[PDB]
RNA sequence: GGUGUCUUGGGUG
């Protein structure tokens, strides 16, 4: 419970190859995309999008 | 019948052939072994058919004497995990789960061991036709 | 400059051999009759009453992939192009399937020759479970016993075979070009000798053979194209290569709209 | 459950346009082409009517990703050559090519029958 | 279970086959010469007919519940 | 020569023998005969040879922290409960242990 | 989650640090996780069942924590070892040695496309190497498009003089390969090859973009390719066959011979060694260099259109005892160091006489995969795969253990801002780090 | 099943053994903690009375 | 006391992988926080980029403190340690 | 069944796969490169004996340690028409074009495993929490946490990430809040934050 | 307008490792001691031992981007059968008359020996090779 | 607005 712990804001699933990504590049599912999210503070350069 | 204490004591030819050293020159069959270093042999028993060695998950496999063995052993670990028709009477039983095949055919290679494991009366499997390719490398 | 040369023509199949084409032109069409003609085909199944040990959307697979005649298809409209908001007559064809079993002996097979065509835009010719004979008794969809019973209403759409599979008008579209490899396009695995261990193609004998003196010539470009086009009956073979021909017309006429009409 | 429909590969939306051309600055009187809702199909026929035109410099194609229907295709022409015109010049040459492959299959096929 | 419609490879219809090939092996024909007769040339439309395991038959032999 | 058992002290006296090469596989025999460096250059030598035995290569820079690690205190710590929960850390890093 | 946020991506177990990286996200339809191929070898990774982990940085400094410090580009060199860790593997390479074959030559069309495909092209068209009377391109015109400009690389194989009769070494000007197929010895992860080159001299970013070059120009010209493997490309003629068969008998004949000295007392000793075990020790000096010449025979009995010979010579795949093995002889079968153990009273199985010590008694295996093993090979092949399974099933406990215990250790120690390696207590390890 | 328990690392009971053939699988044994230690009968075996 | 004058700074003159890493973050973070931007912001919105923006022309208000094991510590501002 | 297992990457329709000259397209397309290094001979071998069976007409046995040979097998394939070792000819789908090499091809029997990915694919944003510990809870059923044990803490270690270790050991876990005594450091202040 | 003119008398032809592409030797029929290897495509231009060929080296065509030519322009490669672009990356100023040139025509080696005074002018960036006969 | 705990056995990586 101290040293290692179990933690939100993550995922698994089956990895797959794909020869057309970058290395860099991961492909996540929509599903997985849509579940899982990043809390983005409003500013001026942002508040449209 | 013998168990492994009596095996000790008895000598048992391989094949019904072996049980006669023959005089060949098959470049493609395999050789079937010289037994030079003994005179004469006095053989005692012979096996029925080799492959009854292998129980009934490894008996799926075909042609496993041309295979190293852990991928015999990987195949009799995955098979039993392969989706097929597990029971006729499937539709009057309530399980945690299921899982049947649509459409089971039964394998185009085929052991003899299968006519007594009626794995050719229920098939967990699909004769695929099968490429061995790099087509596009989405099967690296 | 192109031209086509008729080898065997009957109702279900045509074997031709097309000449003075771009291997281009022929891939694409053979893609095209492949992928883009449009068919019809069951495309949703209303269960009313279901007692077979097949499940629900086991039968709906099947209903799906019957063949139905085709012919006038293109006068119909795509479900999604209809400003009706539930499929009307005009876009749909409704079949039926009623089938039971009385008696307690025997098994009662449920045909597609069962299938009933009730409504559909009339007097179009579409609809129709495809029979190869006037005895054809059709595919086999299910068997029925004692008080088992089925009653269905399918619904069939116009799409193509890029959707799904059940709306492909043909089955194999055999291809090749160059039997005797002298454009060396293949390079040809041997253990002793590469001659006697590769079988002749079936076209042999429509080209000369290389002769042992020629040497290798670098401006011969493919140009005889042997390919069979075969159908599940839905379409006819020259329906299938003419309505394919169309197609590919049509998207080379959106893609000349859309360039004109980008200005 | 993350299935995308299998009518996107073809069906267009209503707001994305079929074709977008964008030019490419680097060499001149290049442009590049994106195709929406296509595929091999259309992209191989038109390369290879357009690589036989003596005014046609460079063209090519690829399909980025399998799992999304589009195509992209470059091509560059000579000098007073447009690469559009080009394209319309290459469709129409198809069409006519294609017309002229069907009569001739007609008339094939009636003295078959 | 049933007979497939198609044949998976190439699309073929051989649903409307299985009656035929079973009569052919009645009459004595092997199994190859009742697929030739069926005129199913490529080898993928005849694995579709030749491994095929009839289970349906095995399933309709318990009494229907209603 | 190579030799079955171990005795460096006595085997190094012995004379035809050269007294400043006699080396042992046993380094805490070194480090009770010629002292803490020397055991130092052992177990290097021996962890080295262990790892590339294979063809397998380790930078030298982490099997040198490694082996200073065990040889820092005078003595020779291992690497168990019984070396490392012997030094004056916090409790905390130990009992996480 | 959308395009290009930095996630941290990770296999269990994470026996180090390139176990756990930081990729760009990309939104893709399934529900499977995607990668590029080049990846896998750092997680170890592959795709008959693996999952993977994805963790989503809550904040602007653990988002940049993450791409500044964790990002895939900046873990291409490993110090442990100091040499790449991601290489060119799989079809990319296979394929890379094809293409750059020196009697590799393409067309217009296929260079167009080849050439619209590599993203960092400029968009000139480089001329072929054939002018008259057909343009045509090689290979290695095609792969010097891939490597930027400013790279030098200079590699010689078993002596090989600036000519190159064979192909072999390596030679690149500018960026542009001179001779020289590229197999792993170019492109693999070994130090001193193309990767760590570019990775040393032009940053992470650009060794980044070069594997995705390199693997789409490789991959569409091996799609319009192929590369297939057949049961004919094990199989050897005749005459090889022969060759291997007379090199078994002569192995047979000295066993048997060496049999004869030590049950008549002339076997010559070994320096701590018994009468028993140097007589094992011969024997299976013997036996392994039999197999090693049968399997030799049939090595240089495969053609170069041979597709085994092609992924083994490309080193993408196998090696020369998986050929020896398929082709020509399995040999000699060890459980515990030991040939065959006598099981039985006097014997290994009861289908043999008591206290037969011939190669086909204590585990000798004459067959070939391709011809078959009989059923007591069978049996003893089985009994040394057991032994190979039970070591992986035990040996990753102890493993485990000692890396935690070494963690343990050497967990408090950093590198300070005055040089020194201290630990927590602020105790001098090294005065300098690695002394240097 | 043999009771062995995974307390041990001794590897000899886990070995395919001379004396298995004909009596137990050579092939069918499960991959880790009870590899060797859980055994599948031959197609022939039988068990005393 | 513990505060080393600016003429014995024995550290090194270069920007570390980690003091660059967390610097970023932390102007990321501020700039996020409607801090006002030194550079002009041409095209780029992301906070993340501006704060590299800012690093590289040597316009982040920062300080590190660099501690010594023995307590002590240096002070280097942001704009003299030099980037590669 | 010879030990060749893999999941699906990626799914081509009908034209868009390689095809032989009688119009025959694959259901399943494997790599090469899992052949040599694990030596499964009888998964060609089978390959072979299969398509036999299947031009005519019968069923392969592959029974173990019978004298059927390789040879016999290419010899029947051969009298059959097709190329003796199972090579075919085959064209590229997106051009038609024929493909430089030729391609092992034919029926091979394969098994649909237990193991599909919309019963492992698992997300979680925020969720359910133990009682004791109020961490998250372990399950994918139950809508739980991955955890970032011990050796994913080593990596970010030798990363030098400690943000983003104390990130998710706290606000993506169990953060809480106390107060201490500043003279004796117990946890024992009593503490009424709306009467301050 | 040419760097080196010549007529070779080829020796050798090894066509062994490689199917389209073999390996020729040739001294030069004027001034013996002047050697050419060369790897030249078989099916573009096949040569027999002891046939004779017109070799010329220059470093241009003329009286960026690669683009196929026309019908209406000329050239020097007009009266040719075989021409071939490279890159010279190593110029071999060796022994007391010996200086070799090495030339990679895409990978497609060659070498050229011979006295200074008949290689001096090849030392050049890009070479083209044209060939007759 | 709040979907509980521990052991045994069989697998996947
Ligand atoms: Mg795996
Ligand atoms: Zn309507
Ligand atoms: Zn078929
Ligand atoms: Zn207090």
């Amino acid at each position: 419970n101290l040293m290692g712990k179990r933690v939100d804001f993550s995922a698994r699933t089956v990895i797959s190859g794909d020869p057309n990504l970058e290395l860099d590049q991961v492909g996540v599912p929509i599903s997985i995309a849509k579940t899982l999210s990043y809390p983005e503070t409003v500013t001026q350069y942002n508040i449209h999008r | 019948y013998v168990d492994g204490e009596e095996e000790e004591t008895i000598m048992i030819a391989m094949t019904p052939e072996d049980l006669q050293t023959r005089s060949l020159n098959d470049t493609a069959k395999r050789i079937k072994p010289e037994m030079s270093t003994s005179s004469h042999h006095t053989f005692t028993h012979c096996e029925i058919h080799p492959s009854m060695i292998l129980g009934v998950a490894a008996s799926i496999i075909p042609f496993p004497d041309h295979n190293q063995s852990p991928r015999n052993t990987y195949q009799s670990a995955m098979g039993k995990q392969a989706m097929g028709v597990f029971l006729t009477n499937y539709n009057v039983r309530m399980d945690t789960m299921a899982n049947i095949l649509y459409y089971p055919q039964k394998p185009l290679a085929k052991t003899q061991a299968m006519e007594y494991l009626k794995f050719r009366e229920l098939p967990a499997g699909q004769n695929a036709i099968v490429a061995i390719a790099c087509y596009s490398g989405y099967n690296q | 400059e192109p031209k086509v040369n008729i080898i065997n023509a009957q109702d279900d199949e045509v074997e031709l051999m097309l000449s003075d084409v771009n291997l281009s032109l022929a891939n694409s069409l053979r893609r095209t009759m492949l992928a883009e003609v449009p068919t019809l085909a069951i495309d949703l199944v209303e269960i009313k009453m279901n007692t077979s040990v097949l499940a629900d959307e086991f039968i709906s697979h099947r209903l799906g992939l019957i063949p139905l005649v085709s012919e006038d298809v293109e006068e119909m409209k795509y479900s999604r192009d209809c400003t009706c908001e539930d499929y009307c007559d005009e876009c749909s064809v409704v079949l039926e399937l009623s089938a039971r079993h009385e008696g307690e002996e025997g098994t009662t097979d449920v045909y597609s020759s069962s299938l009933i065509k009730v409504s559909g835009p009339g007097n179009l010719n579409v609809g129709e479970p495809v029979r190869r004979d006037d005895y054809d008794q059709g595919i086999l969809l299910c068997k029925l016993r004692n008080h088992q019973e089925l009653n269905i209403r399918c619904i069939a759409k116009k799409g193509i075979a890029k959707e799904h599979a059940k709306w492909s008008p043909c089955s194999a579209i055999a291809f090749e070009y160059d039997p005797h490899n002298k454009l060396k396009h293949t390079d040809f695995w041997f253990e002793v000798d590469a001659k006697k261990e590769w079988p002749d193609s079936k076209y042999a004998t429509w080209e000369e053979p290389p002769k042992p003196g020629e040497v290798f010539d670098y401006k011969a470009k493919p140009n005889r194209f042997y390919m069979t086009v075969e159908t599940t009956g839905s379409l006819k073979a020259n329906q299938v290569f003419s309505r394919g021909i169309k197609t590919l017309q049509e998207k080379l006429a959106n893609v000349l709209f859309e360039l004109e009409n980008s200005r | 459950m993350n299935a995308p429909d299998r009518f996107e590969l073809f069906i267009l939306p209503d707001d994305v346009p079929k074709l977008k051309i964008t030019p490419d600055s680097r060499v001149p009187n290049c442009i590049i082409i994106k195709f929406e809702r296509e595929d091999h199909t259309l992209a191989n026929l038109l390369r290879e009517e357009l690589a036989l035109y003596p005014d046609v410099t460079f063209v090519a194609y690829k399909v980025e990703h399998p799992l999304f229907a589009n195509f992209v295709m470059r091509l560059q022409t000579e000098e007073g050559t447009r690469p559009k015109q080009a394209l319309e010049r290459a469709c129409a040459s198809i069409i006519n090519k294609l017309k002229t492959l069907d009569h001739k299959f007609n008339e094939e096929w009636n003295i078959k029958n | 279970m049933i007979i497939p419609v198609r044949c998976f490879s190439c699309g073929k219809v051989v649903g409307d086959k299985w009656d035929a090939y079973l009569r052919l092996l009645e009459e004595g024909k092997q199994e190859g010469d009742a697929l030739d007769e069926l005129k199913l040339k490529r080898y993928c439309c005849r694995r579709m007919v030749l491994t095929h395991v009839d289970l349906i038959e095995k399933f309709l032999r318990y009494n229907p519940l209603e | 020569l190579e030799t079955d058992g171990i005795n460096l002290a006595e085997v190094m006296a012995v004379p035809g023998v050269d007294s400043s090469r006699t080396y042992s596989n046993s380094f805490v025999e070194i480090l009770s005969v010629l002292g803490i460096e020397a055991t130092r250059s052992s177990l290097y030598k021996e962890i080295l040879n262990v790892i590339a035995f294979d063809g397998s290569y380790v930078n030298y820079r982490h099997m040198a922290l490694l082996v200073d690690v065990m040889t820092s205190r005078g003595y020779l710590m291992a690497i168990t409960r019984h070396g490392i929960n012997r030094a004056d850390t916090g409790a905390l890093m130990r009992c996480s242990f | 989650l959308m395009d290009d946020d930095p996630v941290l991506f990770n296999r269990q177990p994470s026996l180090h640090k390139m176990s756990m990286m930081a990729h760009r996200v990309k939104v893709m339809p399934y529900s499977t996780f995607r990668l590029n191929l080049s990846v896998t070898s750092p997680y170890n990774a592959d795709f008959d069942g693996d999952e993977m982990n994805l963790h989503v940085p809550q904040s602007e400094e653990t988002r940049a924590e993450l791409s500044q410090l964790c990002a895939v580009p900046l873990q291409i060199v490993s110090p442990q070892s100091n040499k790449p860790v991601m290489g060119i593997v799989q079809d990319t390479l296979c394929g890379v040695r094809k293409m750059t074959l020196r009697d590799t030559f393409i067309e217009y069309e296929q260079v167009m496309n080849m050439l619209f495909w590599v993203p960092s092209w400029d968009g000139v068209v480089p001329q072929p190497a054939i002018l008259k009377p057909k343009p045509l391109w090689t290979g290695k015109q095609l792969l010097s498009i891939a490597i930027p400009s400013g790279i030098h690389l200079q590699r010689t194989d078993g002596g090989n003089s600036l000519l190159s009769p064979k192909d072999n070494g390596m030679l690149i000007v500018d960026g542009k390969v001179m001779f020289g197929v590229v197999d792993k010895k170019t492109v693999g992860s070994g130090g001193g090859g193309l990767i760590h080159t570019v990775m040393r001299e032009k940053g992470p970013k650009i060794c980044a973009e070069l594997f995705g070059n390199i693997q789409k120009v490789v991959n569409y010209w091996l799609l319009h390719n192929g590369f297939s493997i057949g049961i004919g490309d094990a199989i050897a003629d005749a005459s090889t066959m022969k060759e291997i068969t007379h090199a078994i008998s002569s192995a047979k004949e000295q066993v048997q011979e060496i049999i004869y000295k030590a049950q008549h007392n002339e076997l010559e000793l070994k320096p701590g060694m018994t009468l028993r075990e140097s007589f094992e020790g011969e024997v299976s000096r013997t036996l392994n260099d039999a197999r090693d010449s049968a399997g030799r025979s049939a090595e240089m009995n495969l053609k170069d259109l041979n597709n085994v010979k092609q992924m083994v010579s490309a080193g993408s795949k196998g090696s020369f005892i998986n050929i020896a093995q398929m082709s020509a002889c399995v040999g000699q079968q060890m459980v515990e160091g030991k040939r065959i153990a006598f099981g039985f009273a006097d014997r290994s199985l009861p289908h043999f006489t008591k206290d037969d010590f011939s190669p086909e008694s204590k585990g000798f295996v004459e067959n070939s995969y391709l011809r078959g093993l009989t059923p007591q090979e069978f049996f003893f092949h089985a009994m040394a795969g057991r032994e190979g399974l039970i070591d992986t099933a035990v040996k990753t406990a102890e493993t485990g253990y000692i890396q935690r215990r070494l963690v343990k250790a050497l967990e408090d120690i950093m590198v300070h801002y005055d040089g020194t390696t201290r630990n927590s207590l602020g105790d001098i390890i090294q005065f300098l780090y690695g002394e240097d | 099943n043999t009771p062995i328990g995974r307390d041990g690392k001794l590897a000899k009971p886990r070995q395919l053994h001379n004396t298995h053939w004909g009596l137990v699988c050579p092939a069918e044994t499960p991959e880790g903690q009870a590899c060797g230690l859980v055994k599948n009968l031959s197609l022939l075996s039988g068990i005393s009375i | 006391e513990l505060a080393i004058l600016k003429e014995e700074r024995t550290t090194t003159p270069y920007l570390t992988k980690y003091e660059r890493a967390r610097i970023l973050g932390t102007r990321a973070l501020q700039i996020s926080m409607n801090a006002p931007v030194l550079v002009d912001i041409e095209g780029e919105t992301d906070p993340l980029q501006i704060a590299m923006k800012e690093l590289s022309q040597r316009k982040i208000p920062l300080v590190i403190r660099r501690y010594l094991p023995d307590g002590s510590y240096e002070d280097w501002g942001c704009d003299e340690l030099i980037v590669d | 069944r010879h030990g060749q297992k893999g999941t699906i990457g990626v799914t081509y329709r009908h034209e868009d796969m390689p095809f032989s000259a009688e119009g025959i397209v694959p259901d399943l397309i494997i790599n090469p490169h899992a052949i040599p290094s694990r030596m499964t001979v009888a998964h060609l071998i089978e390959c072979l004996l299969s398509k036999v069976g299947s031009i005519r007409g019968y069923e392969g046995d592959a029974t173990p340690f019978t004298d059927l040979t390789v040879d016999a097998v290419s010899n029947l394939l051969r009298d059959n028409g097709y190329q003796s070792r199972g090579f075919e000819v085959m064209y590229n789908g997106h051009t038609g074009k024929k493909l430089m090499a030729q391609v092992f091809f034919g029926p091979t029997y394969y098994q649909r495993l237990r193991h599909m990915v919309d019963d492992k694919i698992h997300a979680r944003a925020r969720g359910p929490v133990q009682v004791l510990t109020r961490q998250p809870v372990e399950g994918r059923s139950r809508d739980g946490g991955l955890r970032f044990g011990e050796m994913e803490r080593d990596c970010m270690i030798a990363h030098g990430a400690a943000g983003f270790l104390k990130e998710r050991l706290m606000e993506a876990s169990d953060a809480f809040r106390v107060h201490v005594c500043g003279i004796c450091g117990l946890m024992s202040v009593i503490a009424n934050l709306k009467k301050n | 307008s040419a760097l080196f003119d010549d007529i070779f008398t080829v020796q050798t032809v090894d066509n062994g490792r490689y199917n389209k592409v073999s390996r020729i030797i040739g001294i030069s029929t004027t001034n013996s001691a002047i050697k050419l290897t060369l790897d030249i495509n078989n099916e573009m231009f096949p040569v027999s031992q002891d046939d004779s060929l017109t070799v010329t080296l220059a470093n241009s065509l003329s009286l960026k981007s690669w683009r196929p030519p026309k019908p209406t322009d000329k050239s020097l490669a007009d009266d040719y059968d075989y021409v071939m672009f490279g890159t010279v990356y190593k110029f071999e100023e060796g022994d007391e008359d010996k200086i070799k040139v090495y030339v990679s025509f895409g990978g497609l080696l060659m070498c050229l020996e011979g006295g200074y005074k008949s290689l001096a002018s090849l030392k050049q960036d890009n070479l083209y090779i044209l060939i007759r006969r």
